[PDB]
Parts: structure tokens; C-alpha cells; sequence
């Protein structure tokens, strides 16, 4: 079994993890106490630990610089799911700093954060990789997530290494140092991960939102569906799936040069209780929906900017007539530059949720990217410019330069993902 | 993790955070005049030291009146530790020279004393509270050597300080600018952030939004204890995001001598079901964010903001704060380089009195009015030397009377320029 | 980009400003800010300067001889939008005289309106034109309008001006001098303006009371009614229309000699507010409303009087065997000269406004104006005759003969403009 160690750092990814760790459990028939309920389907190996008794155990590390988002996780939400020798937790928290999760607080932890993985690592014979799930936004996620992604790169070179990176909102999750925090480590994810993928909360609340225009949802549905994208990314790796077989084969599918490794998604339903009642979305709807403006989970317009790869994976009985000549319909709304094949690849694999037909997913290598990263670019240098809360940086080792540095990173990288467009 | 020591000094800080403490211990579950509990909920050890049944805030309780403890078990029954409270033995006249240089080195060690016992039952320090009132003797000059003393010992500690200003029109001594202006001086070399509030305008709320016919200063302080409670729910009942203290600060202070912060709420409720349930959160951004509800004489609206933050408390629809606040930021005006505008955070633990409720703070340059206000009246008598022997004769020297103005000066000027130069910062 | 520049001058064509602005704000997704909101449609470049930043800035002027109309729209109805460098302002105002704004006091301006019109300019590759916007009623409006034509029109002579002349009615708008200042500046304009859009606000005033006898309406119906119309107008010159494309198309198909420029318009459904609920207006109603009695917005049937001209813009999917055939039904409420042939041009564009089916405008060069400019003639003649109110004028330099040759001018226009009725 190819074995992945999932890690969720910081508030977000910690709040996340109650809800794709049921996704999984309740997708191969396990109870939230790790419990056989019935007969257990998928490659359930792939991400848990079988204990030296009838219990299943995540195969996961919670790290938080303070001690809140899990003492919440594992206590009040999903009990005596995870291994709490598995929990790192410090004291002071992260100030909303980047400077306090890379380098000034955060780096007191490194040893034991390598310590557990180490004992992670070692219950398993073959190691296919990581995920890193993380907040962009605040100071542990934006901090730390990188500083343990180094520190693992360093240890375990031959390993593919994928982030899921969640870029906060500019109203709910709103803060007045995002940009700094946003720039600043993303200048890291760029020589950090192999794979990145960039999931916008302000486009989730717009989704939902509009889907919801006929009832009133729940408060819930914006973490679910945030939580379902990575689980249905990686249902591949779960499953005996024709597609996506290995994070491997992801990173040859999708990322063709070393930097240009950010990656978009869009989803279709989002939640099986957002689409109720009469949902026979045939395979023509439902790849007509994987491009549609409401499904991708990024500020994107696909015909707005230039493919360089694209991946369908769908679930369920998915003809491949069908599947072809919806591709062959997608025109030139799905455009690629003149040196590459329209290299469009689709199939599908098993479906567990007995509410659906068929549903999927798509992984994007898409020039507008960059769009995202010129947003938030703009914002850090009308901020950078005029010094606004730097001194809170400075004060924790953050030498000037350092922000300097980021900023050119990052508009090179712009650069790069809009050669094509010109 | 991020405990908090209060630090409650002079009558108003006593009377103020006495307020505070009675409603904390309301939503957890506490007696007011006990400490004991049973069954409490949130996360108690934010605020109190537990011992057995018994929940213990944790306060430093300042003064130089000679009879301080008497003066506290009479109205907070035996909810504070006697061990916590300083006494002193004559008391400072309205004068900050006396709370500030003749105090009496014993005093102050002592309250140094008590302040690392509270620091020191405690696993980590999340930041320091300080309640007081910048005109009295003690709230001022004491108050402000206590700023001065606690960061030197522990510097890289978020301080917030709550304090009450001269109100715009009436004033209550003649030496009353005096004791404001240094006291100034010293919360803008010590604070983190400072919470600028002032009795005309809790007055005018008190009138107008509570049901209270002809209001005292015991009502007048449910209005600023409502905003201390609401201000630490998300640090008293967790939740899996949350701010604390220095959460605060590193959002709301774009540079070090800018910390100047209002405070507004709403609804206000006095205990008892009088309230109604109007259960919108778009309504109560109108009215967070209206003059109406704000705590000093002040008027927002007419301002920019450099930075704000709101903390939306109860069962608080995400369709509705994005919603309520795009039309605040149609409404109101910013200034370009911060260009986010807001720190947005939800606390799912009602208000007792309220399913929902709404705090917000921040940095509007409207600020400088109050400031401009107690500078000139001091501008008036200094020039005269009015009550003026009162300060040089009890140690202050001219030149400290005019350093001290000089900083309020700074400040001022640093908060009108960067609000003109605005103005383009948008072409 | 063909970048058209707009100017607006006086408390009137200033009051509009905000709604004129906003309707574009949303039309082309663009916040009031001047941020993006979405993706951008329609040439934003014609009316929008590109800031250093992601901020799209209207690209106009606004003159006012005292400080008041441009305060309020600048500091209270839309903040931050317009460039204060691009507001003129003087102290005295204009004591509703002509002679003010043309000859006393809007002189010692001109300097500075041409120094920001240059800037303005100098920042524009390829310029179209320029659109004016004045009242034609108060002498800040009546008097700098033309002063300003004629310095731009002497410096950038191959450039298309129109002008958006508002006329003010004798009720709500009046004053005691209204007819001295309106034959005095359409004196001017019959010089200076390529195009002369004729808009009286009697008829929007008794066409929305028509439309509102249901309802309560809104005081704001009033200007944004007017101010749409401008809107309408310019939708050719925003978006890639098969109409109307240019300025110097509008010219080439409205006016046939130099002097008979001035236009007559129509619309429907005059605001999307005034028509909710079942609102499926069919090409076929809409195009019959065009010449309606009570969608023309000038005290004008159209059935009484000659075109000379006429241009319908429609907007939404408008077939043409339909359109066709309208105008075939139009009879002789639709006549012209017996040197022309029934020279009727109609099509559509893009639509932008989601709530409504389609909509249109026209422009109709048409004999009926003459009517107006005789109404407002007589008033002149019986007040001048007998010196009423001339003393405020004299005072500031207008030699009685500058008023007679205003009269012997206009005259001469209703004459010409009458010459097919005979
Ligand atoms: N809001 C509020 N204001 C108070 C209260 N008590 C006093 N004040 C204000 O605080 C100012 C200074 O008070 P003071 O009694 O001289 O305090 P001390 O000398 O420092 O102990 C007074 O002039 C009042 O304006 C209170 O209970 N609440």
C-alpha cells in the first residue's frame, strides 16, 4: 500500500480536519472510533494505521502554536479519533505573524515536530508522501507549514510532497496584514512543494451562496465543502482509480517545469445536500458543470487565460463516448499554447455516496494563477511601501530585505505563468 | 495559555473592572459574590485561578486610600483575594505628581509583588488589562508609573488600557488637563493599545439606548463593562479561530505611537428580559458602526479608518456579515495603503441577555479631537500657570509639563497628516 | 481604444454626474471605488483611465464657478471615485446669468480648464472625442459650456464634440431669466458643438408621472432617468456594436449640414425600476414604444414634423426580420423629404442589465425642435422688448447688440430647421 501522511497545520487546517477525516471514514466504512462498520472497501492502508487491535487510526499530525484548535478538535468534535501523541501544541500562538511561525517561535518546535513525524514514517514500508493542508493567511499556517515542508524535503528527498494551500477571504476571514503573510510564504511554497493547490475561501462563499439562493444551507456547508475538495483529490489514491494512481504520476500529469506547480480545482456538485431530490446529473451535464463559473473554487474564467494541463477525474459509470465528446465541446473555451497537444485527460473510479449518481473533480495547470498572486501583490506593496505594520515583523527578526526578496520572487513568478497569454 | 492579569487601579479603575467582573461571571457560570461554581462553562482559566470550588479573578487591585479592602468587601462580597488588594496610606488629590513620584517606594513594590504572584500562577502570559480614569490621582499617576514598571519588567507583553478621558464639555477639576495630558504622555510610551472612552458620551448612550430614566454612574458602567466583556468572549470561549490580546494589536496598529482606539457595542442590555429579539446582524453593523453607539466624544462617520475590527458574537449567519459588511465599506472611508481595512472574527457563545451581539474597535483619525480638546485647555492654563505649583512643588519640572505635551503633540500631528496625505494616496 | 473624454459643467450636469458614473460603475463590473468586481466587460477603456494600481478612474472633468456642486459629489455621493485634480472650482457662482459663465467671471478660469483638459488628454493615444454635459439653463451651464467648446474645439479641431444639452423646465427648474439664458448660449452652440443632444426636462417630468400614476416612485427617478439617457447614448461608443460605432459615425448619420445638429431622443423603458414584474417587452412593443408619444423625451409626435434623420439602437437579441418589419409598420407616423428616402437604421448590441429582456434608445434628427426653440424665442422677445431684467447683464458686459444677434441667430435656425414642413 502506497501510504500518505497528511499534516494539518495551523487554525484552519486543524478546524478542516474533523470534517475530512469523517469524509474518509464514513467513504470506506469505518465509524469515528476507528471502529470496522461492516465490510471496509477502498485502500483503506493508504491513509490509516491499523492498530494492534481492531481499531483504525489516522494517519495524521495536528500541529498549533497555541493550544485552541486542538483541544477543540479532539475533544468537543471528533473524540478518541486521533492519536494525541500525534498533537503538537504551544503556548503563545502566532500573533497573525508569519515571522512568528518561520522564524521566531515556531522554530522551537522543529525537533519534535520531526520527531513525531519520524515515528509516523516509520510505521510505514512504503511511502508514497505528504500532504501539508494549511492556512495561507495567518502566522502558523503561513509560517510554519513551509518551515516543516524544508525540514521534510531535507530528510526524505525521493518523497512527492503536495500542499493544499487555503488563500482566506477578504471579508469573513478578513485581516489587515493578509498580504504580508500571503507574499511571504508563498515565496517559500515555491521551492517547498511539489504539487500546491490553491483553493479561494472568497469563491466558496459565492458558490455556496448562489447554490443556496433557494433555502438557507448551513452554517457548516462552508467547511464541508472546503474539506470535500481535498478529499475527493485524493479519492484516487484511496481507490483502484485509473487516473492519479500516485502523487508521483500527479506531478508528471500536471506540472511541467519545477516553479509552475500551482494548481486550480473545480468541483461538481460541491455537496451532495446542496444537490437533493432529483439529481441524475447524466455524464454530459456534469462535464459541462467541471467548467462552469460557479464550480471553480478560484477568481478563474477557464476561457480567460491559457491551459498548460488539465485532469478529469470523475466517479461513478462515466461512458467514454460521452467523455470524449464532451471534450472535443469544449472548443476554445479550453485553450492551450501552440506548443502543446490539448493534453486533456479524463476517466473515472468508484463512487461511495449512495445520494449520488456520479460526481468529479478537476486538477488544473491554468495561466490564471497569476491573477491571484498579482492581487494580493498589490495589496503587499501599497502596504510594504509606506511601512504599515512592518515594525511588528522587524521586531521578531524579519530584516528588511527578507520582504524585499519575497516581492521579487513573486512578481517573477506572475511573469512566468502569463508568458503564454502574451 | 493566554491568561490574563487585570490590573485595576484608582476608584473609577475599582468601580469599572468591579462591573467587569460581575458580568464575567455571569456568562460562566459563577456567583458574583462567592466565586464559587459548580458547573461553569468556557474557558474559566482565562480570567480565574481555580482552587477547589472557588473561582479566583485575576486582578491586581491598586490604590492609595488607606482603607481599600473594607472599601471592596462592602460591594464585591469575597470574590476578589484579599491578598491581591494594596492599600495605601494617604492618597493623591487629583494630582498626578502625587500617584506618580510621591507615592511611596513601599507601595509600588508591593503592587510589583502581587503582580509577579499573578504572573506567576500562570503557564503563559497572554497580556496585561490596566482600568483607570486619567484625570484622578491615582488612576493617573499611579496608574502610569504601574505602565511604566510592567513594561520594563515584561516588554513583548500586549498591554490594553481602558481609561476614561475628560468629556468634551464639562470638565471636573481645573487640574484636570494636567493630570490628562501626562497621563497621555506615559499610555502613549507604554500601551500597546489604548481604549479612549469618556463619560458624555456613555451618558448620551445610557439616556438614549438604555431603558434607564435618569442614570448614574453605576448604570454608566454597564455600558463600558458590556464593552470589556464582549471585547474577550472569543478568548473566554475559545472556538477553533479566536483573537487574543496580540491578535489585537498586531492588526489594529500600523505603526508604534498609533494605538488609540474606540470602542463601540450594541445592543445594550440591562439584565432582565427588556430587550427585543431583532436577530440581524446587518442591523447591527448599522449600529455598531453609527455614531450613536460609540464611547467618546467622538463622531466616526466623519473620519478615515486606518484599521477596524469586529467581532460578531451568537448565531451569526456568514451570508450576513459578508453582506452587512460590504456595506460598510461602501459607506465609511479608509485610507488606500492598508487596503484589506478589517480583522473580521465570529465567537458562536451568545451574550446572555442577547442571541446575538456585536463589538467593534478601531482606528479612526477622528481621534485627535479629543486629544486636541485637552491639549488647548492645558495650551490655556500652562500659559497662565494656574493650579500649576501644585505639580512643580511636588517634583515635576516645567520642562516635564512641556515634554509631556509635546508627545500628545506628535501623536496628533501624526494622525491628521497621515489622514490628508489620504486623500491622494488614492490617485 | 477610441477614448472618449467627459466633461461636466455646471450644478446641473454635475448633479447627474453620480448616476451617469454609477450606471457605468455596474455596466462594465467595476465597483464604485473604481475596483474590479468580476471579470471586466465592454471597452472599459474608453471611459476609464488605468491607474498605476488595479484602479479604474473615470476619465472626466467637472466645472463649477462656486464650490458647492462639485463638494457634495466628490466628499458625499461617491467618494473616492472622481480625481480631485480634475475638479474646478471658483467662489462667486454665477448669479444665474449667462453673462458670468461666458464673458466676466467663467473667463479667468480657462486657463486652468485647459491646462487639466490637456493632462487629461495627454494621457490618451488614440482620442475619439469629447462629451459636454451641461445644463443650458443657469449661466455656469449656458455660459462656460460654450466657452469651453470653443477653446477645446481651436486646439483639437478633427475631434468630435457633442454636447448634452439640458433643458430646464418651466415649473420644478424655472427661473425669471430662463429664456435670456437659453437663447443666449444656443447661440453658442450652434457653433461650437458637432453634435447637440436636446434633452427637456418637462417631458421626463410628465413621462415618469405618466408611468408612475400606480405607484409612489422615488424622488431619484427624476435624474436617473436623465442621466440614463446619456448612458443609452454612449453604449455604441462601450461596447463592439454594429451601430454607431464612433463618434464620427454619429455625426456622419444624423447630421447633413453643419448647422441642423441638434437631436431629439427616445427610450424605453426609461428605468428598469419603472418596469418590474412581467417585464418580456417583445422587439415587436419595444420598438412601437421608440415612437410613442410618451417615450420621446422632448415636447414632440413625431407624427407632426419631417425627419431628416433616424437611428434606433436597441440592445438584447432583437431579430431583424422583426425589426424589419416594424419599421415598414411605421407608416407615415415615420416621414421624411421627398430628397430622401426613408433612411430608418436599426440594430442591436449587448446588454448588460440582467433584470431586463432588451432595451432601446434613438436618435431622431427631426423638424419638431424648431417648436422648442420658438417657445423659448417668444419668451426672450417679450422680455427684451421691454428691458425686463437686461440691467444684471449689462452690468457685466454684454453690449445690447450681443443680445440681439442671438435672436436674429436663433431665428434663423427654427426658420431652417421648418423648411421641409412648408
Ligand atoms: N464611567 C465612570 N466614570 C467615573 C467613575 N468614577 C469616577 N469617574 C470619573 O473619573 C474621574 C477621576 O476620578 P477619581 O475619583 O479622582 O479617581 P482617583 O483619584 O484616581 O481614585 C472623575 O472626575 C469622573 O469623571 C465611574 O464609576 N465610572
Amino acid at each position: 500500500a502506497r501510504e500518505v501522511i497528511t499534516i494539518h497545520v495551523g487554525e484552519l487546517g486543524i478546524q478542516i480536519a474533523p470534517n475530512f477525516w469523517k469524509y474518509l471514514c464514513d467513504e470506506h466504512n469505518i465509524d469515528y472510533k476507528g471502529q470496522e462498520k461492516g465490510k471496509i472497501r477502498g485502500v483503506i492502508d493508504n491513509f490509516f494505521e491499523k492498530a494492534s487491535i481492531g481499531k483504525w487510526i489516522p494517519r495524521t499530525i495536528l500541529v498549533d502554536l497555541g493550544p485552541n484548535a486542538i483541544r477543540k478538535v479532539t475533544k468537543k468534535d471528533m473524540k478518541d479519533f486521533f492519536d494525541p501523541k500525534r498533537c503538537v501544541m504551544g503556548l503563545a500562538g502566532d500573533a497573525n505573524l508569519f515571522a512568528k511561525g518561520y522564524y521566531s517561535y515556531g522554530t522551537r518546535f522543529m525537533e519534535e515536530i520531526m520527531d513525531k513525524i519520524q515515528k509516523e514514517v516509520d510505521q510505514t514500508e512504503h511511502l508514497q508522501g505528504f500532504i501539508v493542508v494549511h492556512s495561507i493567511g495567518d502566522g502558523t499556517g503561513a509560517g510554519l507549514a513551509p518551515l516543516i515542508m524544508e525540514a521534510i524535503k531535507k530528510k526524505h528527498p525521493k518523497l512527492v510532497m503536495m500542499s493544499y494551500s487555503i488563500v482566506p477571504s477578504q471579508n469573513m476571514d478578513c485581516s489587515t496584514i493578509l498580504p504580508y503573510n500571503a507574499i511571504l510564504s508563498l515565496d517559500k511554497l515555491t521551492s517547498c512543494a511539489d504539487i500546491s493547490m490553491i483553493i479561494d475561501n472568497d469563491s466558496i462563499y459565492r458558490i455556496v451562496a448562489t447554490q443556496g439562493k433557494e433555502n438557507e444551507l448551513s452554517e457548516s456547508i462552508f467547511d464541508q465543502v472546503l474539506a470535500k475538495a481535498l478529499v475527493e483529490i485524493t479519492a484516487t489514491l484511496r481507490f483502484n482509480s485509473p487516473l492519479n494512481r500516485s502523487m508521483m504520476e500527479m506531478s508528471t500529469n500536471l506540472v511541467p517545469f519545477p516553479r509552475n506547480h500551482f494548481l486550480m480545482t473545480s468541483m461538481s456538485p460541491l455537496e451532495t445536500s446542496l444537490t437533493s431530490a432529483h439529481q441524475k446529473i447524466e455524464t454530459k451535464e456534469l462535464m459541462q458543470d467541471l467548467i462552469d463559473q460557479d464550480h471553480i473554487l478560484a477568481p478563474i474564467t477557464v476561457e480567460k487565460g491559457v491551459f498548460t494541463a488539465f485532469v478529469i477525474a470523475l466517479r461513478g459509470e462515466n461512458p467514454h463516448s460521452i467523455l470524449q465528446n464532451s471534450i472535443k465541446g469544449f472548443g476554445d473555451r479550453v485553450k492551450f499554447s501552440e506548443i502543446f497537444p490539448t493534453a486533456i485527460k479524463a476517466d473515472s473510479t468508484t463512487l461511495t455516496d449512495e445520494k449520488l449518481a456520479r460526481s468529479g473533480i478537476t486538477l488544473m495547470n491554468h495561466s490564471g494563477v497569476a491573477n491571484l498572486f498579482q492581487f494580493l501583490l498589490t495589496q503587499f506593496e501599497l502596504m510594504y511601501d509606506h511601512d504599515a505594520f512592518t515594525t511588528w515583523y522587524y521586531q521578531e527578526g524579519m530584516q528588511p530585505s527578507e520582504f524585499e526578496a519575497a516581492k521579487n520572487n513573486i512578481q517573477k513568478l506572475i511573469t512566468e505563468y502569463k508568458q503564454d497569454e502574451y | 495559555a493566554g491568561e490574563i492579569v487585570c490590573i485595576q487601579v484608582g476608584q473609577a479603575g475599582n468601580q469599572i473592572a468591579g462591573a467587569f467582573w460581575q458580568k464575567i461571571c455571569a456568562e460562566h457560570g459563577i456567583d458574583p459574590v462567592n466565586g464559587k461554581a459548580i458547573d461553569v462553562v468556557g474557558d474559566t482559566d482565562i480570567f480565574f485561578n481555580t482552587i477547589g470550588d472557588k473561582y479566583i479573578p485575576r486582578a491586581v487591585v491598586v490604590d492609595l486610600e488607606p482603607a481599600v479592602v473594607e472599601n471592596i468587601r462592602e460591594k464585591f462580597g469575597t470574590l476578589f483575594d484579599p491578598k491581591s488588594i494594596v492599600s495605601g496610606a494617604d492618597g493623591a488629590g487629583n494630582n498626578f505628581a502625587i500617584g506618580f513620584n510621591e507615592h511611596g517606594a513601599e507601595t509600588l513594590e508591593k503592587v510589583m509583588q502581587v503582580v509577579e504572584q499573578r504572573v506567576s500562577e500562570t503557564e503563559s502570559i497572554g497580556g496585561f488589562i490596566l482600568t483607570h480614569s486619567c484625570g484622578g490621582g491615582t488612576g493617573s499617576g499611579f496608574g502610569s508609573k504601574i505602565l511604566k514598571t510592567i513594561r520594563e519588567r515584561y516588554p513583548k507583553v500586549p498591554i490594553f488600557t481602558f481609561s476614561i478621558f475628560p468629556s468634551p464639555k464639562i470638565s471636573e477639576t481645573v487640574v484636570e488637563p494636567y493630570n490628562a495630558i501626562m497621563t497621555l504622555s506615559n499610555l502613549i510610551k507604554y500601551a500597546s493599545c489604548s481604549i479612549v472612552l469618556d463619560n458624555e458620551a456613555l451618558f448620551s448612550i445610557a439616556e438614549k439606548k438604555l431603558e434607564v430614566e435618569n442614570p448614574s454612574l453605576e448604570d454608566l458602567n454597564l455600558i463600558i463593562a458590556q464593552v470589556l466583556t464582549n471585547v474577550t468572549a472569543s478568548l473566554r470561549f475559545s472556538g477553533t479561530l479566536n483573537l487574543d490580546l496580540g491578535k489585537l494589536v498586531t492588526n489594529l496598529v500600523p505603526f508604534s505611537n498609533l494605538h488609540f482606539l474606540m470602542a463601540s457595542t450594541a445592543p445594550l442590555v440591562l439584565a432582565g428580559k427588556e430587550s427585543y429579539e431583532k436577530m440581524t446582524a446587518k442591523e447591527l453593523s448599522a449600529q455598531v458602526f453609527g455614531d450613536e453607539y460609540i464611547c467618546a466624544a467622538c463622531k466616526p462617520t466623519t473620519g478615515r479608518y486606518l484599521a477596524a475590527s469586529v467581532l460578531f458574537r451568537g448565531a451569526v449567519k456568514t451570508s450576513d456579515v459578508n453582506e452587512a459588511m460590504a456595506t460598510v465599506k461602501e459607506q465609511n472611508s479608509f485610507v488606500n495603503w492598508i487596503p484589506t481595512g478589517f480583522k473580521i472574527s465570529k465567537s458562536e457563545t451568545s451574550p446572555k441577555d442577547s442571541a446575538l451581539g456585536v463589538i467593534m474597535l478601531g482606528n479612526n483619525s477622528e481621534i485627535v479631537s479629543v486629544f486636541e480638546r485637552i491639549g488647548a485647555n492645558f495650551d490655556r492654563l500652562w500659559s497662565r500657570k494656574a493650579f500649576a505649583h501644585w505639580f512643580t512643588d511636588s517634583g515635576f519640572e516645567e520642562k516635564d509639563l512641556d515634554d509631556a505635551r509635546a508627545l500628545v503633540q506628535k501623536v496628533i500631528d501624526d494622525y491628521r497628516k497621515l489622514t490628508e496625505d489620504a486623500e491622494n494616496l488614492y490617485f
